[PDB]
């Protein structure tokens, strides 16, 4: 082990394969700019009691 | 098949047998819906790939009574190949002359009989062994809690009851 | 880094305590030892719940 | 935190050890998880024991009042956790055997204790133990079934084992019953024909046997045994090792346990005691002759019902039976005690020494109900 | 991590580069630098992070 | 999708003799990155249920079609007083195994229902928490039921693992009632293990049978004996053999099949 708080001893881990870049063309612009109902430009978080955004 | 010649003794008799050595061929001497195959001492092969001389039993009156239909054993099921009684050992010509073993049939109160003057019945409640009969060490017969005795002076026609 | 790699495998949670089953060792220590140390970690002045003899 | 209750047991227990263990704390550093508390209650059993563990705790008093201080004993199948180490005093040698590998410490104990897994039904390892009195409860049974023989025969083998053994003392469950059979429902069902029990609370069953094939086969162990079976306390004297160690009894569990402790008795056997010889029948209304010879003239006697003394024979005239006499004859040595009785049972016949010590047991002999025949 | 489902990024954190002799000992910022290197080499925390912060 | 496959072979006095050193084993390759890719990627694609209900309901159905060749009727009934060796966690049902609820009211159709059923292990909620593989302060069962894995104290090596296989063995056969029966799960199956179950396990034991429930691509196997603490000669056999070549042979083919399809979450191009 620990530092000032305790870190899980006795394993190590860490990712393995990371996906290629992808370059951002108009189509995606355009498609981004009308947000359609499944893939919006944005994401609500909420309170974790009240369960609101 | 078995000899010509049978000893009713500790050692038994011993029949051959004709099948192919891929068995197991238990006995399942069988009294209800349930089969009771029963018999660890009263049965006994040596070497299913030849002739083995199957079926060492030492005989006694019970068998005039039981009939045998030696059964296939297998890992899942049991007597689903081959399953047929020992029809000619349902029926032995007991020599009187010789001491024979006495074991009972059921527990259902058999009375024993030396030539009709209907000695005491062996599973009568509160039974007393009279002194001639001897009880064998390992009793012989499909259910344990049945002892084993000797009568050599007849003793012919457990009567039923 | 002398430690192996895995990743975390969490167990899961429970709202009420579980029994445990002790198993023994070949080590030893003094009586009075144990039971100073068991002095020093218990929490023993509390009011429980009586319950129900019969 | 760690909660749990101690106890007198416990602290008997406690009193044996020298060094205290170390556990091994693998099973609690690999709990990576989270379990929530609960407020700590002194009798948490909200259900009360069952009947299973009361007649556990009947046959464990019982071991505990029979052994006394500073005797060497040996139990026959105890178990991974030595529980009669919790039962006998603390100064006393305890060389337990069982055929499952135990789970207590090794080492570390004032007196000497010993494990060993060894299938104690069998030939060839007695000759080098030690021991004064030896105890089996509910094994017996149990390698009966294992063995898949009779009840007697297991008894008859277990019996002619410990006639090399050292021990002049024996008590052990026994399995035999000693009243109308009558299948208590859901808890024990017996076979008159197979003469098996069926358990249905542990999917369990072994055979029995009867009163006079056990004691015919442990005469013929022992011609000078004597042969006595513990009766079942109605004082409820078993009830501290459960309110002392915080348990709850709910009363039809106890009533339930005292049914079935009848079927599953424990014989106390001498192997040096005092022979007696006796009539036939034993049964009320009817006389019933006895005959115990050489104790020279002073025979404080003393038969119990059950634990109540009847006939203590210091004055016949206070005895709690129809009628009872007694003669010395000098000639023969020998008491001639007749009596006849009103209450079928068993009794103790404690025979109290004739001297200022503790008294020595008699066998013990039940008395058959009255006849029913009749004639005018 | 599972050895077969890719991410957008091997590793998120930042590796403070210039001002470090602004910023010493017991200082937030060089705490948070170790436990960036920490989480970077593949360290775990022994407490469960959940998936979304509060 | 879909449900697992059954694959067993049972012992039969008939077949054959052959010696342990004469088995199939695991394969040298089998902890490379290559092949854990593939293992994880089959993993995250298969599309089932509980996979610990799955392999129980299977392992049982086909356990309780034994019977035992001293007797007629068949090693497991009703009311045989069972212990779960390896309970584990909350499955987002109830905080316990989800095959305890419908076997013991009796619903899986092909198993009576037990007496009842004790649950021991690191990860248990309704019971002892304990290290199996050593003795311990306990009862005895008829039928004694191990799904405890040797991954989380063998220390990432395979001998490890093939002594706590062993240490296993031992215990589940010490807490066994005898003349009942056990299941055992092993991960990793090695010659070694084969040896010591051959030398050890066998002699003691009536019958046995080993199968796998084929829900996810690797090479664990259950190990059932019927008729504990009895002597007899057994030995492995030629469809034992039979059985290890295809297992080890179909687990080849789905490793080089799935490691040659795209990650999970890949972006194609
Ligand atoms: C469940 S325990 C109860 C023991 C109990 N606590 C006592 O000692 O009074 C029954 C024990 O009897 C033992 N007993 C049964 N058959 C065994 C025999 N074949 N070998 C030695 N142990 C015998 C078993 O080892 C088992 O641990
Ligand atoms: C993969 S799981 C099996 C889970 C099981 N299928 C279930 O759902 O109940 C293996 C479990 O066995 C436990 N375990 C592993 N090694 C053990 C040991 N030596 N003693 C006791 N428990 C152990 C672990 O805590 C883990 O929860």
């Amino acid at each position: 082990a620990n530092v000032w708080g305790v870190r899980l001893a006795d394993s190590l881990s860490s990712p393995t394969i990371e996906t290629r870049t992808r370059h951002y063309t108009l189509h995606d612009f355009y498609s981004d700019l009308d947000a359609s109902v499944g893939k919006e430009p944005w994401r609500p978080l909420r309170n974790q009691r009240t369960n609101e955004i | 098949a078995w000899p010509a010649q049978l000893d009713f003794t500790i050692a038994g008799t011993d029949v051959d047998i004709t099948v192919n050595p891929y068995y197991r061929l238990m006995a399942f001497v069988k009294i209800d819906g349930q089969w009771q195959i029963a018999n660890p001492d009263k049965f006994q092969f040596f070497s299913s790939n030849t002739g083995t001389l199957v079926m060492n039993v030492k005989l006694d009156i019970a068998d005039r009574y039981l009939l045998y239909y030696i059964r296939d054993v297998q890992s899942r099921d049991v007597g689903f190949y081959i399953q047929h009684p020992l029809q000619l050992l349902n029926t032995i010509t007991l020599p009187t002359n010789e001491d024979l073993f006495l074991s009972a049939p059921d527990m259902r109160e058999w009375a024993v009989k030396e030539s009709g003057n209907t000695i005491c019945i062996l599973n009568s409640p509160g039974f007393i062994p009279p002194q001639d009969w001897d009880v064998l060490t390992d009793t012989i017969s499909w259910s344990p809690s049945l002892p084993t005795y000797v009568v050599p002076p007849g003793d012919y026609t457990l009567t039923p009851l | 880094l002398g430690m192996r790699i895995s990743a975390l495998q969490s167990l899961s949670d429970t709202p009420a305590p579980v029994q445990w089953l002790p198993q023994y060792t070949i080590d030893q220590v003094a009586v009075d030892e144990g039971d100073a140390m068991v002095s020093q970690l218990t929490q023993l002045p509390l009011r429980p719940d009586y319950g129900s003899i019969w | 935190t760690i909660t749990s209750r101690r106890s007198p047991a416990s602290a008997r227990r406690k009193a044996r050890l020298r060094y205290l263990p170390l556990i091994d704390p693998r099973s609690l550093e690999v709990q990576a998880r989270t379990i929530l508390p609960s407020n700590p209650v002194l009798f948490d059993n909200i259900n009360g024991a069952s009947p299973h563990v009361c007649l556990t705790m009947m046959y464990n008093f019982e071991v505990s009042s029979a052994v006394y201080d500073g005797d060497v004993v040996l139990d026959l199948g105890t178990g991974p956790e030595a529980k009669i180490l919790e039962l006998i005093p603390s100064t006393s040698p305890v060389t337990c055997v069982d055929i499952r590998p135990t789970a207590q410490p090794n080492g570390c104990w004032n007196v000497r204790t010993t494990f060993l897994e060894l299938d104690y039904l069998s030939d060839g390892w007695i000759t080098g133990v030690r021991g004064d009195i030896v105890t089996c409860m509910l094994s017996l049974g149990a390698a009966a079934a294992g063995k898949s023989m009779t009840f007697d025969a297991a008894f008859q083998q277990l019996v002619r084992v410990l006639t090399r053994s050292t021990a002049n003392v024996l008590l052990i469950q026994v399995n035999c019953p000693t009243d109308v059979i009558r299948t208590i429902k859901g808890y024990l069902e017996i076979d008159q024909t197979n003469k098996r029990y069926k358990f249905p609370k542990f999917g369990r069953d072994e055979p029995y046997s009867d009163m006079d094939s056990l004691e015919r086969i442990c005469r013929a162990a022992w011609p000078n045994c004597s042969i006595t079976w513990v009766p079942l306390s109605y004082d409820l004297r078993w009830t501290k090792l459960a309110l002392l160690e915080s348990t709850t009894l709910s009363s039809a569990s106890v009533r339930i346990a005292e049914l079935m402790y009848k079927y599953m008795p424990i014989m106390r056997i001498d192997i040096h005691g005092l022979p007696m010889e006796k009539q036939g029948n034993f049964i009320v209304g009817q006389n019933c002759s006895l005959v115990i010879p050489g104790f020279n003239a002073q025979d404080v006697f003393n038969c119990y019902f059950n634990s109540a003394l009847a006939f203590s024979t210091e004055d016949v005239n206070s005895a709690m039976i129809p009628q009872v006499t007694a003669q010395f004859d000098a000639n023969k040595g020998e008491w001639s005690l007749d009596m006849v009785f009103s209450d079928a049972g068993i009794y103790t016949m404690q025979a109290l020494v004739g001297s200022n010590a503790n008294p020595v047991s008699l066998g013990s002999f039940v008395v058959d109900s009255p006849d029913v025949d009749i004639t005018d | 991590a599972r050895s077969a489902q890719p991410v957008t990024r091997l590793d998120q954190c930042y590796h403070l580069r210039w001002g470090a002799q602004y910023v010493g000992e017991d200082s937030l910022t060089y705490r948070l630098g170790v436990l960036s290197l920490l989480a970077t080499n593949g360290y775990q925390l022994a407490r469960p992070i959940p998936k979304q912060l509060t | 999708i879909g449900e697992a496959l059954s694959y067993y072979v049972d012992y039969n006095r008939s077949h054959r003799v052959v010696l342990s050193s004469e088995l199939p084993q695991l394969p040298d390759t089998y902890f490379d990155g290559d092949e854990q890719y593939g293992r994880s990627l089959f993993s995250l694609a298969r599309k089932v249920g509980d996979r610990s209900l799955v392999k129980d309901t299977a392992v049982l159905k086909h356990a309780y079609q034994a019977i035992d060749p001293n007797t007629g009727k068949e090693y497991l009934r009703a009311g045989q007083s069972v212990a779960y060796f390896g309970a584990s966690a909350g499955h987002s049902g109830a905080d316990q195994p989800l095959v305890i609820e419908p076997w013991m009211q009796g619903k899986i159709s092909g198993v009576p229902p037990p007496s009842s059923v004790r649950q021991f292990g690191y990860d248990v909620a309704k019971g002892a928490i304990v290290d199996l593989a050593r003795p311990f302060p306990s009862g005895d069962y008829q039928f004694v039921y191990s799904d405890v894995d040797q991954v989380v104290d063998g220390h990432d090596d395979l001998s490890i693992s093939s002594g706590l296989v062993e240490s296993l063995l031992d215990s589940c056969v010490h807490a066994t009632a005898p003349g009942g029966s056990f299941v055992m799960k092993i991960n990793f199956p090695t010659r070694t293990v084969w040896h010591y179950i051959e030398q050890k396990i066998l002699p003691n034991v009536t019958s046995y049978m080993l199968i796998k429930p084929f829900v996810t691509n690797n090479v664990e196997v259950f190990f059932v004996a019927f008729g504990v603490h009895q002597q007899s000669a057994l030995t492995w056999t030629s469809g034992v053999y039979f059985f290890l070549v295809d297992h080890f042979y179909r687990y080849e083919t789905l490793s080089a099949i799935s490691r040659q399809l795209p990650s999970f979450g890949y972006v194609d191009d």
